[PDB]
C-alpha cells in the first residue's frame, strides 16, 4: 500500500498553495483588486504616480464619470 | 566504512593519503590463550565469534582439524548438511561484503534489499541450531544435531 | 581510426561538437536571411518615431502589414 | 481508483464501532487490520489471525484495553 | 514566440497612443512650477548681498546658449524649495517608499 | 529595493531572536575538559591539525575567477541582442564561445586536473 | 493606496516565511517515508498518527538538547555560520516570480546566481569556526563542489535566458503558454537537475556533509540548535530549486494547484535519486564539471545564440 | 555474443573475458546510453517500482515473531510434574559452561536428597550457547524462550536459584511444549 | 535614511576595518563592506545590474581566494572584543541620530537614477540596461571586450607560470 505517503505530499503542496491565495485574497479584500500594479518599467511607474496623484488610491480607479459633466459651448 | 574497530593513521598531502598506517588490535580479545585454558568442545564457541559474519564455516574449519587428529569421519548426511550450511553462509558472507562496500561508496538502497532476504537465511541458522547467528552446530563428530523437517522444502522456495 | 576513436571515447563532445556546428551555420543563415528584406527598416520601432514628409526614412517606411 | 478495497475500509472501520472506535485502535496500535478472535486471553487480550496477511501480519494481538 | 511578439507590440502600440496625452498634461505642470519656483528664489534671497535668480551673483551658469533659451533645472533644483516627503515620493519610486 | 532590505533585516532579526531563543531553552551542563575538544574518531587530536596550504583548490578556484568574469562579460548578450547591430553582435558573441571552446579543448590535450600531484 | 502596497508586501513575506519554514521542516517526514518505502522499509508510522509530527518531535529534542560549544572563545564565529546559512537558504525565495506581485523583482537570474553563489561562505567560516580536521576537509571538499559547479550553472541559465528573451523570470509562463519548455531542452534537464543536486549537497554529489568518508563534514562539530537550522537551511535549499525547476520547465503556472503537484513530484526526484546513486569521486565529479557540463553548456549556447538569431531574422 | 580475450577450460567462468565491440551499432548503442543516461533510467524506474512491494516490518511489539522450538533465551530450572526441583546438583552444566557463568555449591536436604543451594548464572558471562542444557542429564536447567528480559541495572542481571526457579514457574507451559518437540529429535 | 545611513554603515565598519588585525577578521570585514558598497552604487545608478554583477565576481567567486588562503587561521579562534562592538553600537547611533537630523536633500547625491529622469524622455522607456550596455558589443567599441577575455587567458597562463614553482 501506498497511501502512507499521501499525508505527507498533501501537507506540503498544501502549504505551498497556501501563500497565493493569501495574497490574493488579502489583495482582492483590502485593496479593491486581487493584483498588485507591477513596476517594472518607466511607464509603469509614472502612471503609477499619475494615478497615485489623480487620488491617494490608484486601486480606487476613477471610471468616465470623472470626466466634466458638460460644457456649455 | 572502518568496521568500527580499525584506526588509520594517515598522513595526507592536499587530499590523497601518502602514509597509511593501519593499527590492527583494537579489538584483539586474547582468544589464543583463553582457547588453551578451556577444552576442545568448550574452545568451540569462539571460532563462530572469529570472522563472525562467517557462522558456520568457521565451526567446519575447526571440527575437520579436531577430526583430523582423532583420525574420524562423519557420514555422508552430515557431510552434505555441512555443505549446504557451508555454501548457505558463503551466501550470508558476500550479502554482508556487498552491502557494507555499497554504503563504503554511499548507495543505500542495495543493503537494504539484501538484508531483507539475509533475514530468511539467518531464520534457517534458527530453525536448525536455535541461534540466529553464533550456532554451535558443527561439532567434530559432524554436525551438533539433525534438522527439523520441512526445512529442506523451505530452503527451496528460498533458493528459487 | 580518429572518427569512431573520438565517437567511441568523449560521445558527449562530439554530439555537442555536431550541435555547435549546427547553429553557426543556420546562425549564417539567419544573418543572410535577415538583410534579404534589409532588416533595418523594422516593421515597429521604439519609442514614438515620427517622420515630417519627404524625409529620406519617410521615403523608406514600410508601407507591409508586419 | 478504489476496486473494492474502499470497501474493506468501510467493513473495518464502521464495524469498529465508528470514526471514533476506528481512531482509537488506529491511534494506539498505528494499523488497523481485519481478522478473525482466535481465543481470548485470560488477562483482556484479544488474539487475532489472518492468513491473509504473510508471516511477519499473520498473527497479532490488541492488548488488554486498561492498559492505555 | 509569434504570440508573445504579438502582445508585446500590442502594449507598445497601445504605448504611443496613451504617451502624448502625459506629455500634455506634463508641459503645463513643469511650466506653471517653474513660475513659482523662479518667484521663491526672488521672494527667499531678498536680503542677499548680490543675489542675482538663475544666476550666480552676476555671470549667467549658461552663455553659448541663445536668449529665451530654456534649460530644465537639475532635479535638485526644481526641490529647491521642497520637503522630503515630495522629494522622495517620485525619488524613491523604484525602491517603493 | 529598500523593501528587500527590510524583509532581509527583518528575517535575520527574527532568526537570531529564535537562535538566541534557542540557546536559552537548551540546558545548560557544567563544563567539561574533554566535552571540547575536536572530533577525531575518539582518538587524541594531533599536534594544532591546520591543514597545508600546498594544494590546488587556488588554482581551480582561479579557472573559476576567470570563466567567473567571463561570464559577466556574456551575460548581456540577452537584452543587447534586439537592439545592437545584427553582424557584431553575431560575430562578436561567436567568437567569445569559440575561444572558450579552443581553449578547453586545448586545455584538455594539456590535461592540466590530471596533476601527478 | 500606496502603505497598502508596503504592508501586504511584507506580510506576503513574512506569510511565505512560516509556510516554506514550516513546510521544509516537515516535509523531512517526506523524505523518511518515501525513502523508507524505497527501501522495503515502512519508513516512520509510529508518533501521532502515521509519524505525522514526527519532524516536531525532532525539534523538541534539538532544542531541549544542549549546545556543546567548541573551544572556549568560539561561541559567536560557531553561533554565527548557522544564522548566515539560513537566512540565505529562505531569502533566496523573495525572487520566486509571482503573477500576483510580490516584488516587481527584474534581474531575478542574477539574484539567483548570486545568492546560489553565497553558500560557499556559509559552509567554509563554518568549517574553520569549528577546527577540527574532519569538518576542515569537508569545508574544502564543499567548496570545492560548490564553486566548480557555478560556472556551469551559470551558462546554463543563459541558454533559457535567451530563449525567454529577458532576465525576467515572469516571462517563463508567456513562452512556455502553448507547451512545456522540458521537451523542448530535455537534455538541460538531466544537467540541471545535476547542477540543482551539487548545489544542495545532496546525492550522488554528496561530499560536503555526506557519511563514511567524512563524519558528517563541516557539520561534524555542530551541537543541536545550529545543526537544526542547518539542516532546515539545506531543506529549504532543496525546496526552492525544486521549484526553480518547475518554474523553468515544466509550466510556471502558480496559479494552478498541478504547480503545487509538480512541486512534490520533483521534489520527490531529489530523493528518488537520494536512495538510488552511488557517490562521486572527488576528481571524476571536477572531469562532470569541467570537461563534460562546461562544453555542454558553451556548445548549446553557441547552439541557441544562433536559432534566436535565425529567430530574429524570421522576425 | 563478442568473442572472448582468454580461453577459458572448464571449472572456471571468467567474468571478463567478453570484449568491447568496436561495430558502429555497438559503439553509438554506447554512446546513446551515455547521452542520455539509459543504464540510470533502468535503475531509476526500478526503484520507482519497487514502492510498489508492501514492505515487510514486523509491528512489533503487536506483531511479532517467527522463532523455532529450539531458541535459545531466558534460563530456567524446571521442576518434575510433582513440583520437585529437577535438579540434583550433578554440576555437569558448571563443568561444561563454556563462559564459566554458573556457580553450584549443593548439599544434603534434611530429608537426604542430593540438592543444590545455590545456584547462580550471570547472563552477563552466559554466551546462550545451550552447553549446559545439552548436558544436564535430567534436563533441569533449559533456554527458556524469553528473550525480552532487559534490566536498567547490571546487578538486576546475575541470577539466583530464587529467580530461575521463578522463570521456570513462569514459563513452565511453554518449556513442555518445546521439550515435547524436540527430546526424541535432539 | 537609507542613503546616509549607508555612508554611516561604511564608515563604521572601515574603522573596524583598520583595526582589526586577524585576517579572517579582516576578509569577514571586507565582506560586509562589499554588501555595502554594492547597495550604495545601485542606488545613485540607473538600476542595480552593476551592483548583482560585481557581487558575483568580487564578493561571489573572488573574495573565496582571499579568505581561503588567508585561512591560515592564527592558529586559533577569534577574542573577540565586546568593546570595540559596542562603540561601534556607539559611533553608528549618534552618526544614525545625526543622520536623522542632517538635511534631507542637501544631504543626498544628484545623480539621476531611472525615476529622477524627467517624463518626456523617450530614451528611458526602455529596458534598463539595454541603452547602458549598447556600445560594449556594438562596434567600434566592443574589440576591448576581445582585449578583456584574451586578458583572463593570459592571466590563466601566468597563474600557471606563477603557480607551478616545481609543484
Ligand atoms: C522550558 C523547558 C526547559 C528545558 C531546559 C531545562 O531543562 O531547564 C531545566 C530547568 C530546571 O531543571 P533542573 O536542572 O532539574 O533544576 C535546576 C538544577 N539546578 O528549568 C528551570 O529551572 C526553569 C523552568 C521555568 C518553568
Ligand atoms: C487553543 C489550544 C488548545 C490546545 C488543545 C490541545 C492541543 C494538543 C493536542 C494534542 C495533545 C495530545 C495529548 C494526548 C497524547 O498524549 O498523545 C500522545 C501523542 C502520541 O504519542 P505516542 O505516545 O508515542 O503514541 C503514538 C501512537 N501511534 O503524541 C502527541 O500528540 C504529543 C505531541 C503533541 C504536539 C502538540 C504540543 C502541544 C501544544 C500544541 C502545539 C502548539
Ligand atoms: S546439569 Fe542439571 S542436574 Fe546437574 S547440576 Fe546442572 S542443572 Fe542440576
Ligand atoms: S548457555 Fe552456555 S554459556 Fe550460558 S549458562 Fe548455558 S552453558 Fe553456560
Amino acid at each position: 500500500m501506498w497511501f502512507e505517503i499521501l499525508p505527507g505530499a498533501v501537507i506540503i503542496t498544501t502549504l505551498l498553495s497556501v501563500p497565493i491565495y493569501a495574497m490574493y485574497g488579502l489583495d482582492k479584500l483590502m485593496i479593491g483588486n486581487a493584483f498588485r500594479r507591477n513596476m517594472d518599467e518607466r511607464f509603469s511607474r509614472v502612471m503609477y504616480q499619475r494615478d497615485f496623484r489623480l487620488t491617494d488610491n490608484p486601486y480606487k480607479m476613477n471610471g468616465l464619470d470623472a470626466i466634466p459633466d458638460e460644457k456649455t459651448n | 566504512a572502518a568496521h568500527g574497530v580499525l584506526r588509520l593513521v594517515l598522513e595526507l598531502d592536499g587530499e590523497t593519503v601518502m602514509r597509511a598506517d593501519p593499527h590492527i588490535g583494537l579489538l584483539h580479545r586474547g582468544t589464543e590463550k583463553l582457547i588453551e585454558y578451556k577444552t576442545y568442545t568448550q574452545a568451540l564457541p569462539y571460532f563462530d565469534r572469529l570472522d563472525y559474519v562467517s557462522m558456520m564455516c568457521n565451526e567446519q574449519c575447526y571440527s575437520l582439524a579436531v577430526e583430523k587428529l582423532l583420525n574420524i569421519d562423519v557420514p555422508l548426511r552430515a557431510k552434505y548438511i555441512r555443505t549446504l550450511f557451508a555454501e548457505i553462509t558463503r551466501i550470508l558472507n558476500h550479502i554482508m561484503a556487498v552491502g557494507t562496500h555499497a554504503l563504503d561508496v554511499g548507495a543505500l538502497t542495495p543493503f537494504f534489499w539484501l538484508f531483507e532476504e539475509r533475514e530468511k537465511m539467518m531464520e534457517f541458522y534458527e530453525r536448525v541450531s536455535g541461534a540466529r547467528m553464533h550456532a554451535a552446530y558443527i561439532r567434530p563428530g559432524g554436525v551438533s544435531l539433525d534438522m527439523p523437517l520441512g526445512l529442506m522444502d523451505d530452503i527451496y522456495e528460498f533458493a528459487s | 581510426s580518429l572518427l569512431k576513436r573520438a565517437w567511441n571515447e568523449i560521445p558527449d563532445i562530439v554530439g555537442g561538437s555536431a550541435l555547435a556546428l549546427a547553429g553557426i551555420v543556420m546562425a549564417t543563415i539567419g544573418v543572410a536571411n535577415y538583410y534579404a528584406k534589409d532588416g533595418d527598416n523594422r516593421r515597429y520601432k521604439l519609442g514614438y518615431v515620427v517622420y515630417r514628409h519627404d524625409d529620406p526614412r519617410a521615403l523608406k517606411v514600410r508601407n507591409d502589414e508586419d | 481508483l478504489g476496486i473494492n478495497r474502499l470497501t474493506k475500509l468501510f467493513q473495518m472501520v464502521r464495524e469498529a464501532g465508528g470514526l471514533k472506535q476506528a481512531y482509537l485502535k488506529l491511534y494506539r496500535n498505528d494499523d488497523l487490520k481485519i481478522g478473525t478472535l482466535v481465543g481470548i486471553d485470560k488477562y483482556g487480550n484479544k488474539y487475532f489471525e489472518n492468513p491473509y496477511y504473510f508471516y511477519g501480519r499473520n498473527r497479532w494481538i490488541e492488548f488488554a484495553p486498561h492498559v492505555n | 514566440a509569434k504570440k508573445v511578439k504579438r502582445d508585446e507590440i500590442e502594449m507598445r502600440s497601445a504605448q504611443n497612443v496613451i504617451f502624448p496625452i502625459l506629455v500634455a498634461e506634463r508641459d503645463r505642470e513643469f511650466l506653471r512650477q517653474l513660475r513659482r519656483n523662479r518667484d521663491e528664489e526672488a521672494e527667499l534671497m531678498k536680503n542677499v548681498p548680490g543675489w542675482e535668480v538663475g544666476t550666480w551673483y552676476g555671470e549667467p551658469v549658461f552663455k553659448t546658449l541663445p536668449e529665451d533659451t530654456l534649460v530644465t533645472p537639475i532635479f535638485k533644483e526644481f526641490y529647491a524649495h521642497s520637503d522630503w516627503k515630495s522629494y522622495a515620493k517620485r525619488a524613491h519610486l523604484k525602491l517603493w517608499s | 529595493m529598500f523593501s528587500i532590505i527590510f524583509i532581509a533585516l527583518l528575517i535575520l532579526l527574527i532568526t537570531t531572536i529564535v537562535m538566541f531563543l534557542a540557546s536559552i531553552l537548551s540546558k545548560k551542563a557544567l563544563i567539561d575538559r574533554e566535552k571540547s575538544s575536536p572530533f577525531e574518531c575518539g582518538f587524541d587530536p594531533k599536534s594544532s591539525s591546520r591543514l597545508p596550504f600546498s594544494l590546488r583548490f587556488f588554482l581551480i578556484t582561479i579557472i573559476f575567477l576567470i570563466f567567473d568574469v567571463e561570464i559577466a562579460l556574456i551575460l548581456p548578450m540577452i537584452i543587447i541582442m534586439k537592439y545592437s547591430n545584427i553582424m557584431i553582435w553575431t560575430i562578436t558573441s561567436i567568437i567569445f564561445i569559440l575561444i572558450l571552446l579552443i581553449g578547453l579543448y586545448h586545455e584538455w590535450n594539456q590535461g592540466m586536473l590530471n596533476w601527478s600531484n | 493606496m500606496f502603505y497598502m502596497e508596503f504592508i501586504l508586501s511584507l506580510i506576503g513575506s513574512l506569510l511565505l516565511i512560516i509556510c516554506v519554514l514550516v513546510s521544509v521542516a516537515f516535509l523531512t517526514l517526506l523524505e523518511r517515508k518515501v525513502l523508507g518505502y524505497i527501501q522495503i522499509r515502512k519508513g516512520p508510522n509510529k508518533v501521532g498518527l502515521m509519524g505525522i509530527p514526527q519532524p516536531f518531535c525532532d525539534a523538541i529534542k534539538l532544542f531541549t538538547k544542549e549546545q556543546t560549544y567548541p573551544l572556549l572563545s568560539n561561541y559567536l564565529s560557531y553561533y554565527i555560520s548557522p544564522i548566515f546559512s539560513l537566512f540565505l537558504s529562505l531569502f533566496v525565495w523573495m525572487c520566486m516570480p509571482f503573477f500576483v506581485k510580490l516584488y516587481s523583482f527584474n534581474l531575478g537570474g542574477l539574484f539567483f546566481l548570486c545568492c546560489t553563489s553565497l553558500g560557499v561562505y556559509t559552509v567554509m567560516v563554518a568549517g574553520w569556526s569549528s577546527n577540527s580536521n574532519y569538518a576542515l576537509l569537508g569545508g574544502l571538499r564543499a567548496v570545492a563542489q560548490t564553486i566548480s559547479y557555478e560556472v556551469s550553472l551559470a551558462l546554463i541559465l543563459l541558454s533559457f535566458i535567451f530563449l525567454i528573451g529577458s532576465y525576467n523570470m515572469i516571462y517563463f509562463f508567456f513562452y512556455q503558454v502553448y507547451m512545456w519548455f522540458l521537451i523542448i531542452l530535455f537534455p538541460m534537464a538531466l544537467v540541471w537537475v545535476s547542477i540543482s543536486l551539487a548545489e544542495t549537497n545532496r546525492t550522488p554529489f554528496d561530499f560536503a556533509e555526506g557519511e563514511s568518508e567524512l563524519v558528517s563534514g563541516f557539520n561534524v562539530e555542530y551541537s543541536s540548535g545550529g545543526f537544526a537550522l542547518i539542516f532546515m537551511a539545506e531543506y529549504a535549499s532543496i525546496l526552492f530549486m525544486s521549484m526553480l525547476f518547475c518554474v523553468i520547465f515544466l509550466g510556471c503556472d502558480v496559479f494552478n494547484l498541478l504547480f503545487y503537484m509538480k512541486l512534490t513530484f520533483i521534489s520527490f526526484v531529489f530523493i528518488w535519486v537520494r536512495g538510488t546513486l552511488p557517490r562521486f569521486r572527488y576528481d571524476k565529479l571536477m572531469y562532470l564539471a569541467w570537461k563534460c557540463f562546461l562544453s555542454f553548456s558553451l556548445n548549446y549556447l553557441l547552439f541557441f545564440i544562433g536559432f534566436k538569431i535565425l529567430l530574429f531574422s524570421l522576425l | 555474443e563478442p568473442k572472448d580475450i582468454v580461453e577459458v577450460p572448464k571449472g572456471y567462468v571468467y567474468v571478463n573475458n567478453k570484449e568491447l565491440s568496436m561495430e558502429f551499432a555497438d559503439i553509438t548503442d554506447r554512446a546513446a546510453s551515455t547521452m542520455f543516461f539509459g543504464e540510470l533510467l533502468r535503475g531509476f524506474a526500478v526503484t520507482l517500482a519497487h514502492i510498489f512491494k508492501e514492505p515487510a516490518t514486523i509491528n512489533y511489539p503487536f506483531e511479532k515473531g517467527p522463532l523455532s522450538p529450539r531458541f535459545r533465551g531466558e534460563h530456567a530450572l524446571r521442576r518434575y510434574p510433582s513440583g520437585e526441583e529437577r535438579c540434583i546438583a550433578c554440576k555437569l552444566c558448571e563443568a561444561i559452561c563454556p563462559a564459566q557463568a554458573i556457580t553450584i555449591e549443593a548439599e544434603e536436604r534434611a530429608d537426604g536428597s542430593r540438592r543444590t543451594t545455590r545456584y547462580d548464572i550471570d547472563m552477563t558471562k552466559c554466551i546462550y550457547c545451550g552447553f549446559c542444557q545439552e548436558a544436564c542429564p535430567v534436563d533441569a536447567i533449559v533456554e527458556g524462550p524469553n528473550f525480552e528480559f532487559s534490566t536498567e541495572t547490571h546487578e538486576e542481571l546475575l541470577y539466583n536459584k530464587e529467580k530461575l526457579l521463578c522463570n521456570g514457574d513462569k514459563w513452565e507451559s511453554e518449556i513442555a511444549s518445546n521439550l515435547q518437540a524436540d527430546h526424541l529429535y535432539r | 535614511m537609507i542613503q546616509l545611513m549607508l555612508y554611516s554603515l561604511i564608515i563604521t565598519t572601515s574603522i573596524i576595518f583598520l583595526n582589526m588585525i586577524h585576517p579572517l577578521a579582516l576578509g569577514l570585514t571586507l565582506l560586509i563592506q562589499t554588501i555595502f558598497v554594492c547597495l550604495l552604487t545601485g542606488l545613485m545608478t540607473k538600476s542595480f545590474w552593476y551592483s548583482y554583477i560585481l557581487f558575483l565576481i568580487f564578493l561571489g567567486g573572488m573574495l573565496v581566494l582571499f579568505i581561503y588562503v588567508t585561512s591560515l587561521a592564527s592558529n586559533e579562534m577569534f577574542n573577540l572584543s565586546m568593546k570595540l562592538t559596542l562603540f561601534s553600537s556607539l559611533i553608528l547611533i549618534f552618526m544614525l541620530i545625526l543622520s536623522f537630523i542632517m538635511d534631507k536633500t542637501s544631504s543626498s547625491l544628484f545623480l539621476m537614477n531611472n525615476d529622477m529622469q524627467s517624463i518626456i524622455n523617450m530614451n528611458s522607456y526602455f529596458m534598463e540596461n539595454s541603452l547602458s550596455l549598447n556600445k560594449l558589443y556594438n562596434f567600434p567599441t566592443n574589440f576591448i571586450t576581445i582585449l578583456l577575455m584574451n586578458y583572463l587567458l593570459i592571466t590563466l597562463i601566468v597563474i600557471v607560470k606563477i603557480t607551478k614553482l616545481f609543484k
